[PDB]
């Protein structure tokens, strides 16, 4: 039945067509899943923290007898919090120490040790500890590192298909890319050429890297090529016959077998003849000698007696030296086969061009050619060649490259070492020449089985092993420089390089950025982005086209929908609702098992690969009561393309509608109504919804909204959920009740709410309540509602009432005309924090302190300031005034007697100071929320921080007093009830409990220990709250630590808050954008007879172009809801029974199809109906699948419900001439969404201001006054007009030329308009800069 | 790079900016600048006056 | 580059500098040494070396920074790329007057204005409401000036309504490819923070009022404001400089007015009767005429210039509607009556303001245009055209038509593994099926979206044309076309998307019913290639068009 | 510092009319060098043009 209590105010009506099976997970475990095993104690040494110490940890010295062993690592406790970490400005992360052990051996003595110093932790370096959900917090901001998307390590082969010559052929490569070390590739040239291209090097020789591995040219033929048979005797020239490998077109004579001739000479082939040959036995026959000269020698051959070198490797056979191999004795020369088709000479190709013939020759070869600058000295051209690709120490693939080297080459064995071998190559070449010839299919490079992403997880600990190598460098160089001396562990190990590296990779990185608070939705789409820029990966943003493209394995794993429209559109995606990193990093999806028909309510998470192997249904097939299917020929995919099957071979089935969805795209309501671009940027503009000041709930629906909030780590949910006692605007309080607590605790569980607090982009973050007083909440309920929040629900933007027609051409293109009743009733409107703040950067001449009494200002204008000098909190600051007070101290002159005499008529200000404070920037205004402090411990200041501090500190005081304050009462309770019948009264007890009189003869037993025992935990509890909040006041007043010339900053947070206007940006969830236009009265809004004028008028003409059925359906919808809503909040103003009502909210719910029952009159006890019914009386709210969602049959149902036309359209009358409009006008409530770019915030204008020292130009940006560039684009377009002299005045007169702007301002202010070119700066400052060189250039006349 | 060196004003320039906007002969403009560039930044001017005449050359 | 204090952490330009410095330094004080050949021979190979990196750093040098390996920046690459002197010292300079306010709409302004907000003011033509304020005597110093506009009291802002009076302003949008983009108006004081612009000038800047950042520029001097006032002004180009073709021509909403006030029915509301014609537009506010009533005879006065361009008079008591009889008063004298008396779309009115513009004039052509976008804007408010569910209907045949394709379809494939038909012809045999199915689909939908409106008479059944909203704002040319309006009822077709490959089965359904789950993720492919073309040929139209005007 | 760069003596004088030695520190001397330190007190502008 009907469960979530706090949920069962609002009860959304879902329609559901299709069953629900598996449950939406956290929605947000992907960050904090992986960055989980890099901290968590692993039981073997193979990811996460253990991995980085495991692996090149134990390093040893150069034969100094020194060993360096480990036993366990942890981490400590942070010393904040996290909400004290973004208050002060401080990062959030928690020390490391680990027990090492520095094993010395005595020399002259194999495994002899004298002693040992493991009984000592060192602390490296503070890791940055990872916040409640997914964030972090560092210098008191809160960045994100995105996940990366990397092509998996293995082996790969590319086409290259028509991009070679230009001649029509295709040159099969392949490429080897490690996890870390250097890469190898092997090229194919159209004149059969290999190459072994190693880190995109020039193009190196044929194949000599095999013969450096002491693999001869013998070797090499006998590996590569295969000798099938070869014999002479007498010149008869027999040899053995294969039907499979010895064949071809014709045959030229001197074809027989074993007597009748099969194939005679000149004769076409036949595959009978084959099959009889084949068929019988077949000894070696005669051959012609014309087959000797085209056939080529496999190995070396000499003769019996002589010894000398003819008849050498790789060289073809002719007439000449026929006669020489005849008396030579050699009977059996092994031969090639060299057959165009199948098994082609490009092995013996290659080598002829090999410049070296040994392997000594050889390996000298490539150290000359891998660095310019080196000769050949035969000391390092084994050791370079060994430690390039072949030593653990420069080369590992974290067996994700053995994995997929393995599966690559049909291995089975998935276990081996991070280094490659020779037979790797010979395999890896091997497969590559069987591609070449015909046999393999060529890889796909955009394929998902390829990528993987790349989290935290494994990053931070590649950083830290980056960091930690440098550190061994140290150890290694220390431990064998003074090894015989007892000294600390800690002798060398500092955590320099290692803090270093990681505050590089997370505070200032490319993937590590600050998160968009701009709504719930925003933060939770980008903690599950992906990208594809960053340290690695392709080369740069301009890379390719067929990789920024869609394929068909996106299928579950990513979203096809979320992806910018700039530059990088492609290389963003989004993972969908069910997405789910693999072990090795790959991306699985969930399908349910379809065995003999029917359908299994058991799932599995099938990979990239796996996907392609079975076939998989569709989750929009008919099921019926048993499991089983309607029709027989069911739609789906086997091997990517999709078609009807038989009910036999279906294999699997996807789990809903919205698995191709992500979590924001699956937040527009009917999906399939919209075009693929107008749903693309609703969910792109859907990212940037700025809150409002009450969040009106979505009455369209769209599905998981109350899941989206919950899960975006945005509101406050209620642990342990037991009874409601206490409820603020800052603070509630709640009971646990006694089966959710454990005993040690007083039982209570405190909130404090987030009142106005900043975020990344000045968007405040406030919290509201959802219980009143004493409440039963259970447990993971929602308890506070935080921005673009309602009731748990998520809420972007606010229902407003449109009306799709064309009024007076103010919605001429794309324009959204608003009523003035938007502006009145405070409707989207919203809060800017913004804050400023002066530092006091200390000089060395004197310490400027911020006073409250500067020089040239009056008294009026210092009204505002405090006594220390900082503007009172509540203070209505505006344009440009005095916020904090700070006289920098000037070095004061000597004696010059004006001083003197000056000095003594005011004092204290002549030959002090330099007036410079805070000054809020011209354009900005708004109270002053409040204003933060922190100052350098030590220094005797304080001022206005104590009233700061006693605040803070009161806080906690009370904070920690309530649960004590509980304690305190059961021990009484305890005594109270120790003391029943021991000569004790009522009021003489109440009256002071004084430890129950002192034990006055309650028992003479036990009666007094129980007293004395009470006595004990009662005093012990005093001391424990004592110390509690003793350690609370040290923290606090603990002091801040700041920069070096910094004494003590003060930070002071504005507030401004902006109606709409003319200017403003709205937009919806499908897409339809667009800006105000004119802000029209009440009266000239439309109406009808009953009355209530629409608030939005919306342009109809982009519907038919713009296919947006979506959002009509939604107009629809929420006017049927709306019509609802009224019947509903009639019948409640008409004081009708409790009954009728509840009777009309079950008709009103249990309308539609078998998709889903809800009654009520069964749980409900008569007191929720009518709760129910005040939260839903302006309108309840619906909620439709993504390609789920209603149909228009029970639409117009819904509409004929609500007593009103089942069309939709209705006949508007006009508000300016008082006339009808012929044609009825579609209306209804639909969603609106405001966003972040309005006309407040950019529009700025200048006539003259401030110009760069280089060329005497202003500034581009919005600085305090800054101009736009004046491109090329524009002149082109004045050149053809005759705008010469507006060219000549815009050119230098006021843009670069000094004097010429001064007299131009001169005659505009005197009245003469006129003109003097001269000569602009940037000309002389070009004419500077060239004649730096040794060029020379001058004007002439 | 960064060659955006910002310029500014005070009681220099902006002394000098007053000075052409208001109705000056040559030979009143000339002598302004003059005394308009006597003007210590701390506050009043450095020479006295009759240094001034003698600076003009007349 | 001066920065916070501790170090200064110059611009890199003298790093090179005083690297070649102390190199000459330490080389001449060696050379005073008598040092040996090979040592004095490395330093000068290295002072060889850092003197040629120091011109250039992109020719062997690879010279790295002490933050990070970034290229020293020397005295060559300044100078050249996309960002350097050659591109700072050209139209590549930030000028002064920058405007960036958001553009909106404005049916009240005419061809020759702009909504200037007055906050956007009194700091551009600040110079000129200072010399203003000099010369009427309230202004007694420079700074007084200064103070009274910072204080911004009553008189500064009627001093600066008298000064921009009549001084033109010109408007420029950031993607300017033709010279259109750059045009002059008369700006008009409007309380807000955005600018307003007129729509029929829109086409021309190729905005779809979704607004971006703008520009408006202030000309100083004379010259200059009348170079904007005889060329720049917008009631001076009225053709494009590409085609000679007239390029102010109304848009949708006007084109939709205009195609709506002017239809003839069969039945209207008192028909038949005769007008005078100027009577017409009475009996409009009021219920004695309907603007769609057709077979009405109403007089008008024909003016031609047959006689050396005289204007001669002539009456022929012509039929014709309402709505066309009220628009002939808009169209002015020198215009025949054969060019209304029409279905009036978006080419008719296009060709009539170009035959205006050939025969009558300018002014009397820019007239004609601005009536005829007020009277559109206002019949297409006073019409009140929605789009609804109803509006569009899916083909009764067209559940047959998929049922007799899939039938062929299975046929194709069973004749193909019988062994007759191969693998290629199938496919190719089963697309053009499909192709025909669609084509079939497309022309059923014609059958019921036009000329399907039967209205009762005494024949019961006349068959006019249809008065859907889809297929009204189709026909005339205002918004949309009939492919488009085809995926709304029929099929959306073959849509092959993968590297142009063809699936052999089509999308079947339209964007009012609901679509399958795959469907859509097939037809997503196609939106992800167009968005990323169109976001990719505009690097290349910008080359091309850079390229083409520094060679001509 | 002396005889570097941005140094004096060359390049214009750091102020508008006096060296960086202290002696002629106003328009009283305008085209004399300075026997202190040989800084010519022309004007600031030049620095941009030496």
């Amino acid at each position: 039945m009907v469960y979530s209590y706090t949920e069962k105010k609002r009860i959304r009506k879902d329609f559901g067509k299709r069953p629900q099976v598996l449950d939406v997970p956290y929605l947000l475990s992907i960050q904090l899943d992986s960055f989980q095993k890099f901290i968590e104690q692993d039981p073997e040494g193979q990811y996460g923290l253990e991995a980085a110490f495991r692996s090149v940890f134990p390093i040893q010295s150069y034969s100094g007898n020194s060993e360096l062993q480990y036993v366990s690592y942890r981490l400590g406790e942070p010393v904040f919090d996290v909400q004290e970490c973004q208050i002060r400005g401080v990062t959030y992360s928690a020390p490391l120490r680990v027990k090492l052990r520095l094993v010395i051996y005595e020399r002259e003595a194999p495994e002899g040790t004298v002693k040992d110093i493991k009984e000592q932790e060192v602390y490296m370096g503070e890791i940055p500890l990872m916040t409640d959900n997914g964030t972090f917090v560092i210098n008191g901001t809160e960045r994100v590192i995105v996940s990366q998307l990397h092509r998996s390590p293995g082996v790969f082969f590319d086409s290259d298909k028509g991009k070679t010559h230009s001649s029509g052929k295709v040159l099969y490569n392949a490429r080897i890319i490690p996890y870390r070390g250097s890469w190898l590739d092997f090229e194919f040239d159209p004149k059969d050429n290999l190459f072994v291209r190693i880190d995109r090097r020039r193009k190196l020789p044929a194949t000599i890297i095999l013969r450096a591995l002491n693999y001869t040219t013998e070797q090499i033929l006998d590996l590569f090529f295969e000798k099938v048979i070869f014999e002479i005797r007498d010149n008869k020239l027999q040899m053995e016959l294969v039907p499979e490998r010895l064949r071809g077109e014709t045959a030229s004579f001197d074809i027989e077998a074993n007597g009748k001739v099969y194939v005679e000479k000149g004769r076409r082939i036949t595959a009978r003849h084959i099959r009889q040959l084949e068929k019988d036995d077949v000894k070696l026959i005669e051959v012609p000698v014309e087959y000797i000269a085209g056939k080529v020698v496999a190995k070396d051959y000499i003769d019996e007696s002589t010894g000398e070198l003819i008849c050498a490797a790789n060289m073809e056979l002719s007439l000449d030296l026929l006669a020489k191999l005849s008396q030579s004795g050699h009977k059996r020369i092994e031969t090639l086969f060299t057959n165009d088709l199948d098994h082609g000479p490009y092995i013996s190709e290659t080598l002829r061009v090999d410049p070296t013939n040994d392997r000594l020759s050889a390996l000298v070869e490539i150290y000359r050619m891998m660095r310019p600058g080196e000769p050949p000295t035969r000391e390092a051209a084994e050791s370079l060649f060994e430690n390039l690709f072949f030593s653990e120490d420069r080369y590992d693939l974290s067996a994700v490259g053995r994995m997929k080297f393995n599966r690559s080459l049909l291995r089975e064995e998935i276990e081996g070492s991070g280094i490659l071998s020779k037979d790797d190559i010979i395999d890896v070449m091997k497969k590559l020449i069987d591609i070449r010839n015909g046999k393999g299919e060529v890889d796909d490079i955009d394929h998902l089985g390829n990528r993987r992403i790349r989290s935290v997880g494994e990053m931070a600990e590649n950083q830290f092993r980056v960091g930690l190598v440098r550190v061994e460098r140290a150890v290694k160089e220390r431990l064998s420089l003074g090894d015989l001396d007892t000294l600390m562990p800690q002798d060398m190990i500092n955590a320099k390089p290692i803090s270093a590296a990681v505050k590089e990779f997370f505070g200032s990185s490319q993937l590590s950025q600050f998160m968009d608070q701009n709504n719930p939705l925003s933060e939770i789409t980008h903690k599950r982005r992906i990208s594809a820029l960053g340290p690695g990966g392709l080369t740069r943003e301009r890379a390719g086209f067929e990789v920024r493209d869609v394929h068909p394995t996106h299928y579950g794993r990513v979203c096809p929908i979320e992806t910018p429209e700039g530059p990088n559109i492609g290389l963003i995606n989004s993972l969908s609702v069910y997405a789910q990193t693999n072990e090795y990093g790959f991306l699985e999806t969930p399908y349910r098992k379809v065995t003999d028909g029917v359908v299994t309510d058991e799932i599995h998470y099938l990979s990239a690969i796996e996907e392609g192997n079975y076939v998989i249904a569709q989750a929009n097939s008919n099921l019926d009561e048993e499991g089983h299917f309607v029709e027989d020929l069911v739609t789906c995919r086997s091997k990517g393309e999709s078609s009807l099957f038989s009910r036999d071979q279906v294999d699997y089935m996807d789990v809903s509608t919205q698995q191709v969805v992500s979590v924001g795209a699956s937040l527009i309501p009917f999906l399939e109504h919209d075009d693929a671009n107008r749903a693309l940027m609703g969910a792109n503009m859907q990212r940037q919804a700025v809150p409002t000041l009450r969040a009106d709930k979505p009455l369209v629906g769209t599905g998981m909204e109350r899941a989206v909030a919950v899960d975006s780590g945005v509101t406050a949910v209620a642990k342990r959920g037991g009874v409601v006692q206490y409820v603020d605007a800052s603070r509630i309080v709640i009971k646990v009740n006694e089966d959710e607590m454990y005993p040690g605790e007083a039982g209570i569980d405190i909130y404090n709410l987030t009142k106005y607090t900043r975020s990344n982009q000045n968007t405040c973050i406030n919290q509201m309540p959802c219980v009143s007083l004493g409440e039963p909440v259970e447990r993971g309920d929602v308890l506070a509602d935080g921005p673009s929040t309602d009731l748990g629900e998520l809420a972007l933007g606010q229902n407003m009432r449109v009306a799709f027609m064309p009024w007076n051409g103010y919605n001429f293109e794309d324009s959204i005309l608003v009523s003035e009743r938007v502006v009145q009733e405070d409707r989207f409107t919203t809060i800017h924090i913004q804050e400023l703040a002066c530092v006091s950067r200390d000089t060395k001449l004197g310490p400027e302190e911020i006073t409250a009494d500067i020089p040239n200002v009056g008294e009026a204008a210092l009204s505002k300031l405090d006594e220390s000098g900082i503007v009172y909190i509540g203070a209505e600051v505006t344009g440009g005034d005095i916020l904090v007070g700070k006289v920098t101290p000037k070095g004061e002159t000597q004696l010059t007697p004006e001083e003197k005499l000056l000095r003594a008529i005011f004092g204290e200000k002549a030959s002090d100071v330099k007036d410079s404070s805070l000054r809020v920037p011209n354009g900005v205004s708004g109270t002053v929320i409040d204003v933060q402090v922190f100052t350098r411990d030590g220094v005797e200041k304080d001022k206005r921080a104590l009233e700061i501090e006693e605040m803070q500190l009161k806080q906690a005081k009370k904070d920690l007093s309530e649960e004590l304050q509980i304690l305190e009462a059961g021990l009484f309770s305890r005594i109270r009830a120790v003391l029943v019948a021991g000569g004790v009264e009522a009021e003489k007890l109440d009256k002071l409990p004084r430890d129950r009189w002192l034990e006055l003869g309650l028992t003479d037993e036990e009666k007094q220990n129980q007293l004395e025992q009470l006595a004990e935990q009662y005093d012990e509890l005093k001391h424990e709250f004592e110390k509690k909040l003793e350690a609370k006041r040290r923290k606090i007043t603990q002091g801040d630590d700041l920069a070096p010339g910094v004494l003590k900053i003060v930070k002071v947070y504005l507030a401004v808050k902006r109606r709409i206007q003319p200017g403003d940006k709205m937009a919806g969830r499908h897409g339809n954008k667009g800006v105000i236009s004119k802000i029209n009265p009440i009266e000239d809004m439309p109406y009808d007879e009953n009355g209530t004028p629409v608030d939005i008028v919306l342009n109809p003409l982009g519907v038919p172009s713009r296919m947006n059925i979506g959002q009509i359906l939604e107009t629809h919808l929420g006017m049927a809801a709306k019509g609802i809503g009224d019947k509903i909040n009639a019948m409640l103003k008409q004081q009708q029974e409790v009954a009728k009502l509840r009777e009309f909210i079950q008709r009103a719910y249990d309308l539609g199809a078998d998709v889903r029952q809800k009654v009520d009159l069964s749980t409900f006890s008569d007191e929720e109906v009518m709760r129910l019914a005040e939260n839903l009386r302006k309108g309840m709210p619906i909620a439709t699948p993504v390609f789920d969602g209603a149909k228009e049959a029970e639409i117009k149902e819904l509409l004929k419900l609500g007593d009103l036309p089942t069309s939709g359209q209705i006949r508007l009358y006009d508000g300016r001439t008082g006339e009808q409009f012929e044609r009825p006008v579609t209306v209804g409530y639909m969603y609106m969404l405001k966003l972040n770019h309005l006309v407040d915030d950019k529009m700025h204008a200048r006539s003259t201001g401030s110009y760069s020292l280089v060329t005497q130009q202003p500034l581009g940006g919005k600085a305090q006054f800054g101009g736009q560039r004046f491109g090329e684009m524009e002149v082109w377009a004045l050149e053809a007009y005759g705008a010469a002299y507006t060219l000549q005045e815009m050119l230098t007169v006021k843009s670069d030329d000094v004097n010429g702007r001064t007299k131009m301002y001169k005659n505009i202010v005197d009245g003469n308009h006129q003109m003097e070119p001269g000569m602009p700066e940037s000309f002389n400052v070009l004419l500077k800069e060239i004649r730096s060189l040794g060029i020379n250039i001058e004007l002439e006349d | 790079p960064v060659y955006q060196g910002e310029t500014t004003q005070t009681l220099q320039d902006y002394l000098m900016w007053q000075v052409e906007l208001t109705p000056f002969t040559d030979t009143d403009r000339a002598i302004a600048t003059s005394i308009v560039d006597a003007v210590d930044d701390t506050g009043y001017l450095t020479i006295q006056i009759e240094d001034i005449v003698d600076s003009i050359g007349d | 580059v001066p920065l916070d204090g501790g170090r200064f952490a110059t611009s890199d330009l003298n790093d090179l500098y005083r690297r070649v410095i102390n190199r000459n330094n330490r080389l001449k004080r060696l050379l005073d040494l008598a040092a040996p050949d090979i040592i004095v021979r490395n330093e000068k190979r290295m002072l060889q070396e850092a003197v040629d990196a120091l011109l250039d750093n992109g020719r062997r040098g690879r010279a790295i920074t002490g933050s990070n390996k970034r290229p020293l920046k020397s005295l060559a690459d300044m100078i050249k790329g996309k960002q350097g002197r050659f591109r700072q010292n050209l139209l590549g300079k930030r000028v002064d007057y920058s405007g960036r306010s958001v553009i909106t709409v404005g049916p009240y302004l005419r061809l020759h204005q702009c909504g200037l907000p007055k906050k956007m003011a009194l700091e551009l033509f600040k110079p000129f409401i200072y010399g203003k304020l000099e010369l009427r005597g309230l202004a007694t110093t420079i700074k007084a000036a200064k103070k009274m506009v910072e204080r911004e009291e009553a008189v500064v802002w009627d001093i600066l309504d008298e000064v921009i009076r009549e001084h033109p302003v010109l408007l420029n949008r950031a993607p300017t490819l033709h010279r259109l983009g750059i045009q002059a108006f008369e700006p008009v004081l409007i309380e807000g923070k955005a600018i307003q612009l007129h729509p029929l000038v829109c086409a021309a800047y190729n905005a779809d009022f979704d607004g971006d950042q703008m520009a408006v520029h202030v000309p100083l001097t004379l010259e200059a404001q009348l170079e904007a006032r005889a060329l720049m002004m917008s009631t001076n180009n009225i053709l494009s400089p590409a085609n000679g073709e007239p390029i102010i021509v109304p848009s949708q909403d006007v084109v939709l007015g205009l195609y709506y006030m002017t239809r003839d029915c069969v039945n209207a509301k008192g028909e038949g009767m005769v007008l005078t014609g100027p009577k017409e537009a009475e009996r409009l506010y009021r219920s004695g005429l309907a603007s769609l009533h057709a077979r009405v005879k109403v007089r008008i006065t024909e003016y031609e210039k047959d006689a050396n361009g005289e204007l001669v008079a002539k009456t022929s008591l012509k039929d014709t509607t309402v709505g066309r009889a009220i628009l002939w008063m808009i169209v002015p004298k020198g215009l025949p009556y054969s060019i209304v008396n029409q279905a009036l779309g978006k080419k008719a009115i296009s060709k009539m303001l170009n035959t205006c513009y050939r025969i009558l004039g300018l002014k009397p052509t820019v007239i004609f245009a601005d009536q005829i976008m007020y009277t559109g804007f206002a019949y297409a408010a006073r019409s009140g055209a929605s789009v609804g569910i109803d509006d569009m209907v899916i083909p009764e045949k067209k559940h047959e038509i998929i049922s007799e394709a899939e039938a062929e379809v299975a046929e194709i494939q069973e004749q193909f593994q019988s062994g007759l038909v191969t693998a290629g012809e199938r496919y190719n045999k089963v697309i053009d099926i499909w192709a025909a199915a669609n084509d079939r689909v497309s022309k059923a939908m014609m059958d019921n979206l036009q000329t399907e409106t039967v209205i009762n008479r005494d024949g019961q059944e006349e068959k006019q044309v249809s008065f859907n909203s889809i297929y009204m704002m189709a026909d005339s040319g205002a918004r949309g076309s009939a492919a488009q309006i085809r995926q709304l009822a029929g099929m959306r077709g073959l849509m092959a998307k993968p590297d142009g490959s063809i699936i052999e089965t089509p999308i079947t359904a339209n964007f009012r019913e609901g679509l399958n789950v795959l469907q859509y993720f097939i037809s997503t492919h196609g939106a992800r290639k167009g968005l990323a073309d169109t976001a990719l040929k505009t690097a290349n139209s910008g080359y091309l068009t850079r390229r083409l005007v520094d060679v001509a | 510092e002396r005889d570097g760069l941005f140094c004096a003596r060359i390049f214009g004088p750091v102020k508008d009319y006096e060296c960086l030695c202290g002696k002629y520190k106003r328009l009283k001397h305008r085209g004399v060098i300075c026997e202190k330190c040989g800084v010519e007190v022309t004007q600031t502008k030049v620095r941009r043009e030496r």
